[PDB]
RNA sequence: CGGCCGCCGAGACCCCGGCGCACGGACCGAUUGGUCCGUGAUCGGGUAGGCGGGCGUGCCGGUGGCGUAGAAGCCGGGCC
RNA sequence: CAAACUCCGAACCCACCGCCGCCGUAGAUGGGGGGAGUAGGGUGGCGGUGUAAGCCGUCCACCGAGAGGGGAACAACCCAG
RNA sequence: ACCGAUAGCGAACUAGUACCGUGAGGGAAAGCUGAAAAGCACCCCGGGAGGGGGGUGAAAAGAGCCUGAAACCGGGCGGCGAUAGGAGGGUGCGGCCCGAAAGGAAUGAGCCUCCCCGAAGGAAACCGCGGCGACGCGGGAGUACGAGGGGAGGGGACCGGGGUUGCACCGUCCGUCUUGAAACACGGGGCAGGGAGUUCGCGGCCGUGGCGAGGUUAAGGGGGUUAAGCCCCGUAGCCGCAGGGAAACCGACAUGCCCGCAGCCGGGCUUAUGCCCGGUGAGGGGCGGGGUGCGAAAGCGCCCGGAGUCACGGCCGCGAG
RNA sequence: CUAAGCCGCCCGGUGGAUGGCUCGGCUCGGGGCGCCGACGAAGGGCGUGGCAAGCUGCGAUAAGCCCCG
């Protein structure tokens, strides 16, 4: 249902706008962590983030997951497919799939891919 | 919701092989008899001379990939297609 | 550790077909055979022609959710269906006058499974 | 067919690898003696384990005769003979001899035991026999030749 | 001190939406599984520890490819 | 008057049976196998001991291994998992 | 299916060299221009080193030479900045600033106006009454409103996101032993690379696969191949098929009986699922019988109505660092 | 148009990580080859190049001399 699809897209957008960036504890304190922003579970005996105290950064949990129907979709609503040539481009569904050209593809092949996508009616996320 | 990506004819064998996708958001994987009936009705196939080779569901996707064959005649069916597929499809 | 189930795609397909046929005909024997075949490999049922002869009557349909071995002596005429037959077991069954068939063949012959005896 | 990854790959970030406190898993003291030490002779750290799971670990029992004078008496059963006569037919261990079928068990057995049933009548030639074997053979009608 | 009246106050309790988990069911996968439905007042903190799934790195056997119309690497950003 | 007395004697606890309630064929009670960690606990009520602090047991409620809302801040107290 | 310059031998290089110790002896660091030197002619300045022009080259890659990360230092830009207190952060928003692409968007953004439905929840004006009083009760009314779910009209370029800072509330760092860590308990100037459950032998168990009363080869041999890959053979050996006993030695149910789950069969109820009753019941449990050891015997212990063996992967125990 | 100071981006310096490369290591079933010396060995010292210090090679015939291929 298109109405349910749109409602779940809005729900996912709001949820992921509210979601914070889960980062390792004391990431800001050292360049060795600030230059490599990741999340690591705090495991110390006296770790406040492990204790989940208020006033401290939160931790990832299963509840933050997107609704199943629109999980992983492009914000435009299409499903991204990574394409490396015209043969892979021609296998997409123009009604519900979008093409993302691989970063490694050169200009000579990208021109042909873009032309084929335009004449097939397939959306391209990164047109050159 | 059936979208046929590919249809190819094999005269050396005498069959039409169809690769298609079933788009079923919020619904279970369609049954083999339902898929056969829909495909036969839409493509104007001979129901006693066609089999569904496979239907595959891939993780959290609502699009299942189906491969089916439609032979020219029951003689070709019994000559090429094997016994277990014939029992599964109920054409024997 | 976790039970991975049978690795054989043919056996997995047979289990699915057994469940589907049980649902289609409204009987429990096929589902029972399906889970008995799904039990762990190190505990898979092994039956001997001696036990078949001991507990089988003439003209009876026997289903073994496992392997049938040929240790002993057989005298009855029994239609035995099992996943695997030893060469000696198959020879002895044929000589006694029965049939060594597959579970798919048994289902095709008797879809309702009436009068079939499960043996482990 | 099934292949799995080792538990170390899962324990890569466990900081202990499932050994409990960081003071454990050190050396001989953590095992309370190296090898079979502490079984009870002098140290009794594992005496409680020995008295339950490993009896007669300590002590001596009867003697044993030297292998030079130990003679092995191979045995066979009536059940085995009846089940495997056809194999004996192929191998020549038994044959017909006129009217009554003979089995010369001397080639692979010195004594014949009396386990099982023997239905069809044979005549079996052996060196040693069991009284139950004689009773069963006589009842079934076959003969036991004391070769 | 003996009583009363009204308010304010949690992640507790109630309601809508979403996720996972446990169990059962239908349908579908050529190696552990996948989609969907049903129940959960009687599922959702967690150290030692047990179990399941997934992410990342070097090389080998295959399979499908990209690149001087610019690979790997590096710097700042967008999306999942 | 009695911890090393009892002519008496509770509350209470334990064993067994029937029933109510709850759990159990979506498999309990029970049985077999694989892997552990744990052998310094603390606060609180009760008992012996000590001038007291404390020491030694007992009860399994809370911290240990537990967020959030309060006692001004508090491991243990109240609401609450 | 080894490593790829802190790795691999200590040594990829003028390496067992430089260097340390009287002496036995100990022992490093150190690879890369470019296709071609085409390795910058000439001019201005400087005592020189060099600096600025101008040339070579696809590209300075300029010899202090492939890429040039982080820490650190200097300058430019944006934000704050001399009456303000907490481990340098958390929630929300405001001020200033950036905002081409990869996010949405002229097929319409923030924004403005109007209409419909609506969970849990939920007023008041006013009227009547009770109470010494704070106030309460019936109607208004489950009404106005209410998370969210839909529709229409107007306008025409932002919204999402990012840097800094301000305000309100909250927040005493990280790892570690410990009952107890912010601790006046220990390890904690910064950054980059390196760094810790490995291999064999024996044994217990599990996941799967082959054969099956049998299972499996070891050393080795032949064929073929660029090759050690591939094919066939190889029964010696090991485990199992019979256990009991120190030993001499003796030597057992291919089912006699009962109970009974799943499955099957007959019947009743139930729309169906399903439930109940009665038979048969593999596996399962219990008797009976049997072999052997001790016994004068009775009687007890162990065993007996056929499932084992090999392989791959994993967990664990023991010995080796 | 605030002095020092603080955070972020850009440019430059310092430094030498990453990536790519490899005439070097390591390990191997198989195959080959395995002793030199009083006719003075191995190991060393010292010399030897037009410009020559190190390594390598040579020995007052000294990065070399003669002969068949």
């Amino acid at each position: 249902d298109e109405k349910e699809f749109k409602r779940l897209l809005r729900v996912r957008a709001r949820l992921k706008r509210k979601k914070p960036r889960f980062l390792r504890q004391e990431w800001w304190r050292y360049p060795k962590f600030k230059n490599d922003p990741k999340w690591r579970r705090p495991k110390g005996i006296d770790s406040k983030m492990r204790l989940k105290l208020k006033g401290k950064p939160r931790s990832p949990s299963i509840g933050w997951s997107s609704p199943k129907l629109v999980r992983g979709l492009h914000p435009s609503g299409y499903e991204e497919v990574l394409v490396h040539n015209v043969k892979e481009l021609e296998a997409l569904d123009p009604k519900r799939q979008a093409a993302r050209i691989a970063h490694t593809v050169g200009k000579k092949k990208r021109i042909e891919i873009i032309k084929r996508a335009e004449e097939l009616g397939i959306k391209v996320l990164n047109p050159r | 919701e059936i979208r046929i990506k590919e249809i190819k004819e094999n005269k050396l064998i005498g069959r039409k092989e169809i690769y298609f996708e079933i788009y079923h958001p919020g619904e279970p994987t369609p049954s083999r008899k339902d898929v056969k009936g829909k495909l036969v009705a839409m493509l104007d196939l001979n129901p006693e001379t066609t089999v569904i080779q496979y239907i595959r569901s891939y993780f959290g996707s609502y699009i299942s990939k189906g491969y089916a064959k439609a032979y020219d005649s029951k003689e070709r069916m019994l000559y090429i297609e094997p016994e277990y597929i014939l029992i599964r499809d109920g054409l024997i | 550790m976790k039970r991975t189930g049978p690795t054989d795609p043919n056996l997995r397909r047979l289990i699915r077909y057994l469940r589907k046929k049980s649902n289609e005909y409204g009987v429990k024997i096929w589902k029972d055979v399906a889970w008995r075949l799904e039990r762990p490999r190190r505990q898979r049922a092994e039956v001997n022609v001696s036990k078949i002869n001991r507990y089988a009557n003439d003209g009876e349909m026997i289903v073994v959710p496992g392997s049938v071995l040929g240790a002993g002596k057989l005298e009855k005429k029994v239609i035995v269906a099992a996943w695997k037959f030893s060469e000696t077991a198959r020879r002895k069954i044929i000589e006694a006058g029965g049939e060594a068939i597959t579970i798919e063949e048994l289902i095709e012959r008797n879809p309702t499974g009436s009068g079939v005896r499960i043996m482990e | 067919m099934i292949r799995r990854r080792k538990k170390v790959r899962k324990l890569r970030g466990s900081h202990t690898h499932g050994w409990g406190c960081k003071k454990k898993h050190r050396g001989g003291g953590s095992k309370g003696g190296r090898g079979m030490a502490g079984t009870g002779k002098r140290n009794k750290s594992k005496w409680t384990w020995t008295i339950k799971y490993a009896p007669d670990h300590l002590g001596k029992r009867g003697f044993s005769r030297p292998p030079e004078v130990q003679r092995e008496v191979r045995v066979v059963n009536l059940k085995f003979i009846d089940e495997h006569l056809d194999e004996l037919m192929q191998m020549g261990i038994a044959y017909e001899e006129g009217g009554k079928i003979i089995v010369d068990v001397t080639q692979f057995a010195d004594k014949v035991l009396g386990t099982g049933k023997l239905t069809r009548p044979l005549v079996i030639k052996a060196r040693a026999f069991s009284p139950k074997a004689e009773e069963k053979i006589k009842a079934a009608g076959g003969e036991a030749v004391l070769v």
